[PDB]
RNA sequence: CGGCGUCGGCCG
RNA sequence: CAACGAGGAUCCCACUGUCCCGAGCCGCGCCUCCGCGAGCCUCCAGCCUCGGGAACGGGCGAGGGCCGGCCAGCGGGGCAAG
RNA sequence: CGGCUCUUCCUACCGUCCGCGCGCACCGGCGCGGAAGCGUCGGAUUGUUCACCCGUUCAAGGGAUCGUGAGCUGGGUUUAGACCGUCGUGAGACGGUUAGUUUUACCCUACUGGCCCCGGGGCCAGAGCACGGCGGGCCAGUACGGAGGAACGCCCGCCGCG
RNA sequence: ACCCCCCCCUCCGGCCCCGCCGCCCGCGCCCCAGCCCCGUGCCCCCUGCCCGAGGCGGCCCCCGCCCGGGAGGACCACCC
């Protein structure tokens, strides 16, 4: 019989299946699309969760109710040391989609990106481009190696690594991604510019921009082994069930005579890859700038990392980027961020006035440990 | 106001065709099938009350 | 920045920390926290409770202007 | 009682309509190539196709038409739009 | 012409904390004691799911036994005025009554008292520019 | 029960 | 018909996780390991769709899938067992 | 038996989408073709399926062993106690009424996750799939026609779902 | 055209490029029209039956754990 009153089915079956990723990381299985003409820049950077804090900022839109009103919104902190570029590869366009030409790598590369090449370092023999440093060691090699490049490829993507020794992680190997070079005139003058970043270090202040919007790509928080309530969102059964009210009560129809993959069952929630679009970029600032978080509205100077340090992160170094909202995974995770694909047409501008430095390990009340001093004067 | 010519000329386009009563639609003048279903039951387009 | 003064004890309060309360004799009350709303709601007398503004004052450690 | 507005346009290869019966939405009709438009020098509120193939003229002239439809009205009533009044060959 | 439906505006999604079956108390000074609420305009629902209500929302009552003989037996609107559940606003303020009330008044905007006792919401008084007249205060 | 689909007939 | 009832009913106050709509926590089982160590049941086997057929097939006709070996769970089928 | 829970399917389409017709001025109704994506709800009395009223964003009809009890519940029906009315010489019979134990998975398949050690970065065959609906401002008290009373487009919110 | 198919998005046998560093196998390229069909209505027809370079296309092979922490977790696995 029908099914006698109307009711959506629950859970998304796009996400499917609810396994742990076995990537490693997010990787970025998408690029912007290049367009033949523009400037020349870089797509995509790799950071670590640092945490969350929330910002006071006055609200220019039109026909809002906020239209000339101040607003409290949530940021999230993302750390971003300079990546090191060591590495190109180009790409063809075949009947059989992308196909690599050849992938040319630098004469000199450091240790956070050898150590990525072998399980334990201490105790391993190390042969490692051992060959490679000695033909390359004269840069002809190296010409000769992007002289196909610019004869073959459609498509050109540096290959860069994070450097951990700047962060308070305890990995010490680097994290290697591909980031593909868009705009420019021809192939042949997106080599010329993949070229002069070799061995050399690369900012996110030279990808991203303020008020532009990002993509963030990582692994989400796991849970191991959970429910049908939990895991699925199902209604749970009234009290008097005998064996138990956390299940689903029917799992199919007599036919057909099998159990269907649309149905709601018990296993791994959590730790899933996962891509948030559309996130609008607060301030890009480095945490040597003592003055990096003061607006005017306060006289002290302030600055990024919280007072107390960052709750279950570490201390913040060098760079760092701020967009609004969420993002996946717990504090440490490595987040990729690429430019939006489809982004959001009325976002207004940004414009900030106030940040909370205040402590985060507890309810803290005093953005300064100066003035806290002050408070408890003897 | 549409000037008298204008109406005769917008007339040809919004008035003066056949319907066909099976299935409703727009036909010739002087066709004797439809276009569409191929029945021979076809009435003219009602006037409007200013037409 | 623009601050207010905690109701209960005599803290300031920064930009969205807290909540408010509007008393029936309109009346508007502003909270650090709940550990100074339970304080409140409870009628414990905020001088016998060391650590508030009141308290203090009315202990000689805090100068009155 | 709305006067439509017609600007030809990218030297008599467009043409934009603007506030067919007070509407905030704007027309844009590109000729397919060899056909030119011009207003009328003669007669007011008339609109001149030209060109050597007679496919490509029509073709342009019904494009036209399409994309000025009343909505969800007694068409007998609201009678607002472009027609084509004259067929023919051009006189030099 | 002289439509004017009720609501000014737009209004942001605050928490509701006033569910069917719910009992207020009345603001005004009608007659009327506590309200029974009933039913809530503008929800579809979901099944399962019980309507619900926050500040500045209209709602349909009863008029309960305590109240005035005339008013009661009969389905009346309403506007809720106050609510305990705490809500935050956009300005990142959050904030609460000590008691859940509400006023008669009709789609078209018009009160059935003369007076509104207390405070009563923002929420409330924008949406509806007859109460912001008659209130005494407004938090 | 309808068919200016196509090919073939009969009666004027 | 006063009093009385682990008797059958309707309503109200108070009370509440019955419910909107669920969330977090404790102990013990489960789970992994050392020692010990059974019952029930079993034509043969164990992936589907349609057809025909003792008119609802795992096997028969035709098509679509599929290394092999295991665990924690689960209740659609084995017209499951008693 | 129903209900609760959960999934999938049909179109003989109720609202939303696209076209035509009217005894279509506007508004609002009505008739036809294509269309199964989303939506079709909260309660009072009844074991009820059904029905009947109240309310709301105003509320189509069906299938899957009359889908679904080693998923539950056990109100109904449906053993053994007991009462009433009619019937029977009688033991007893039949319209109402009250009390009445819901057993077992560790096997095979299906399904959900997990495993059988092998560098770094990538590409893509196959398979999965997800943005609908309701309002407000301007247009505008304007087109239309006295009373009344629209629309393309842009912008701003809400609800359901994820 | 709320429909249908693709993108985005989730899984992903296999494969490719790059690091450390050998084997084998095959021997054959005009294109485009059919109511111009441009002079056609053929060739091949011995893969051993006596065939066995270079270039041009293929094929194979090539990479540890235990141990302890964790943002991971029934056991395993996963990330360090
Ligand atoms: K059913
Ligand atoms: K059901
Ligand atoms: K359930
Ligand atoms: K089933
Ligand atoms: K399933
Ligand atoms: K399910
Ligand atoms: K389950
Ligand atoms: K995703
Ligand atoms: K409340
Ligand atoms: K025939
Ligand atoms: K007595
Ligand atoms: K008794
Ligand atoms: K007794
Ligand atoms: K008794
Ligand atoms: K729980
Ligand atoms: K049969
Ligand atoms: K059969
Ligand atoms: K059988
Ligand atoms: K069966
Ligand atoms: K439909
Ligand atoms: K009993
Ligand atoms: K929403
Ligand atoms: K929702
Ligand atoms: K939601
Ligand atoms: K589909
Ligand atoms: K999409
Ligand atoms: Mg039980
Ligand atoms: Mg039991
Ligand atoms: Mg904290
Ligand atoms: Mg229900
Ligand atoms: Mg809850
Ligand atoms: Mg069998
Ligand atoms: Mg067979
Ligand atoms: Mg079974
Ligand atoms: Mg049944
Ligand atoms: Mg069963
Ligand atoms: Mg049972
Ligand atoms: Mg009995
Ligand atoms: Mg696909």
């Amino acid at each position: 019989s029908h099914r006698k009153f109307s009711c959506c089915r629950k859970g998304n079956l796009g996400y499917l299946p609810r396994k742990r990723c076995t990537r490693g990381r997010g990787r970025c299985k998408t690029f912007p699309p290049d367009v033949q003409g523009a400037p020349i820049h870089l797509t995509a950077f790799l950071g670590y969760k640092a945490g969350c804090t929330h910002v006071m900022r006055f609200i220019d839109h039109r026909g809002s109710n906020l239209h000339n009103r101040q607003a409290i919104d949530q940021a999230t902190i993302i750390d971003a040391p300079p990546m090191i570029c060591t590495a190109i590869i180009g790409y063809a366009k075949t009947p059989k989609g992308l196909r690599a030409v050849t992938t040319v790598w630098a004469a000199h590369i450091a240790e956070p990106a050898m150590r990525r090449f072998y399980r334990n370092y201490f105790h391993a023999e190390k042969t490692a481009f051992s060959t490679y440093m000695k033909k390359a060691a004269d840069g002809t090699y190296i010409k000769e190696q992007l002289g196909r490049l610019k004869q073959h490829a459609d498509v050109i993507r540096i290959v860069a690594h994070t450097q951990p020794a700047l962060t308070p992680l305890k990995q010490k190997k680097a994290d290697i991604m591909e980031i593909q070079v868009n705009g420019g005139a021809n192939v042949a003058e997106k080599v010329d510019y993949a070229y002069a970043l070799m061995e050399k270090p690369i900012s996110i202040k030279d990808v991203f921009s303020v008020g532009a919007q990002i993509d963030t790509i990582s692994i989400t928080r796991g849970r191991g082994f959970e429910g049908v309530v939990t895991r699925w969102g199902v209604t749970r059964l009234p009290r008097k069930t005998r064996r138990g009210n956390r299940k689903v009560a029917c799992i199919g129809a007599w036919h057909p005579a099998n159990v269907q993959y649309t149905v709601a069952r018990a296993g791994q929630m959590g730790y899933f890859h996962r891509t948030d679009t559309n996130k609008q970029v607060f301030m890009i600032d480095t945490a040597e700038n003592p003055r990096c978080c003061t607006t005017e509205f306060d006289l002290t100077d302030k600055s990024i990392n919280p007072v107390g340090g960052f709750v279950n992160y570490g201390r913040v170094q060098g760079d760092f980027i701020m967009i609004k909202g969420t993002c996946p995974g717990p504090k440490r995770r490595p987040v990729v961020m690429r430019n939006a694909l489809l982004p959001h047409r009325n976002c207004p501008p940004v414009q900030l006035q106030w940040i909370s430095t205040a402590s985060k390990f507890g309810h803290g009340i005093f953005e300064t440990v100066e003035e806290r001093r002050q408070f408890y004067a003897k | 106001v549409m000037e008298p010519t204008l109406i005769n000329l917008a007339r040809e386009y919004n008035q003066n065709m056949m319907i066909c009563r099976h299935c409703y639609a727009r036909n010739p003048l002087r066709a004797t099938n439809c276009r569409r279903c191929r029945g021979t039951n076809l009435r003219k387009k009602k006037l409007s009350k200013y037409a | 920045v623009t601050t207010n003064q905690c109701s209960y004890s005599g803290r300031k309060i920064l930009p969205g920390y807290g909540k408010r309360m509007s008393r029936h004799d309109k009346v508007l009350l502003i909270f650090l926290n709940r550990k100074a709303s339970v304080h409140y709601l409870n009628k414990w007398n905020p001088r016998k409770i060391r650590w508030t503004l009141a308290s203090r004052r009315a202990r000689g450690k805090e100068v009155i202007v | 009682h709305f006067p439509i507005a017609a600007t030809v346009v990218d030297n008599n290869k467009a043409i934009e309509i603007r506030n067919f019966m007070h509407q905030i939405k704007t027309r844009r009709i590109e000729c397919l190539p060899g056909v030119t438009i011009a207003m009328s020098t003669n007669v007011k509120d008339e609109l001149i196709l030209r060109g050597i193939s007679i496919e490509d003229v029509s073709h342009t002239a019904a494009r036209i038409h399409e994309s000025l439809k009343v909505p969800n009205k007694d068409l007998r009533k609201f009678l607002d739009g472009c027609y084509v009044s004259s067929r023919g060959l051009q006189e030099q | 012409k002289r439509g004017r439906s009720g609501g000014i505006g737009n209004k942001f999604r605050i928490s509701c904390g006033l569910p069917v079956g719910a009992v207020i108390n009345c603001a005004d000074n009608s007659g009327a004691k506590s309200l029974n609420m009933i039913a809530v305009k503008n929800w579809k629902g979901h099944l399962n799911r019980f309507p619900k209500a926050s500040v500045g929302d209209m709602v349909l009552i009863t008029v309960g036994r305590d109240g005035k003989p005339e008013l009661r037996r009969k389905v009346t609107p309403a506007v809720v005025v106050r609510q305990r559940k705490v809500w935050r606003r956009k300005d990142g303020v959050w904030i609460y009554f000590q008691d859940n009330a509400g006023v008669i008044i009709n789609p078209k905007g018009e009160l059935k008292g003369s007076s509104i006792t207390g405070p009563v919401a923002k929420e409330a008084a924008d949406r509806w520019p007859k109460i912001s007249t008659t209130a005494e205060c407004v938090h």
